[PDB]
């Protein structure tokens, strides 16, 4: 079955 | 809104994959500057994602499925789809 994995990061300045 | 628009991606990892082995694909936030990166695999298997913050400006991002299939990739800035995503990935059974 679908799997939806998501992740997340803060790209820098 | 429309930050996204400005940002870039490219690299083997968006264009095809081998199951269990990591595909790695870069993102230039150089014109949108910084901000919220979130990055989605889609498939029939759960993906498993890091990023690398690198110094050139660039952001690396490296993912490993354990299943053969057809995955979309998305990468979303501030929220928002940057242009050409979702990425539609085949990731076929290792060689060797």
């Amino acid at each position: 079955a679908r799997i939806k994995a998501i992740n997340t990061f803060f790209a820098k300045n | 809104m429309g930050g996204a628009h400005k940002v870039r991606a490219g690299g083997p990892g968006l264009e095809r994959a081998e199951a269990g082995v990591p595909a790695e694909f870069s993102i230039w936030t150089r014109e949108a500057g910084a901000g919220g990166l979130a990055i989605a695999v889609e498939g029939p298997s759960k993906a498993e994602i890091s990023f690398e913050d690198r110094k050139d400006g660039s952001c690396g991002v490296a993912y490993v499925v354990q299943e053969p299939g057809d995955y979309e990739v998305s990468v979303k800035f501030n929220e928002e789809h940057i242009p050409d995503s979702p990425f539609v990935v085949p990731v076929a059974s290792p060689s060797g």
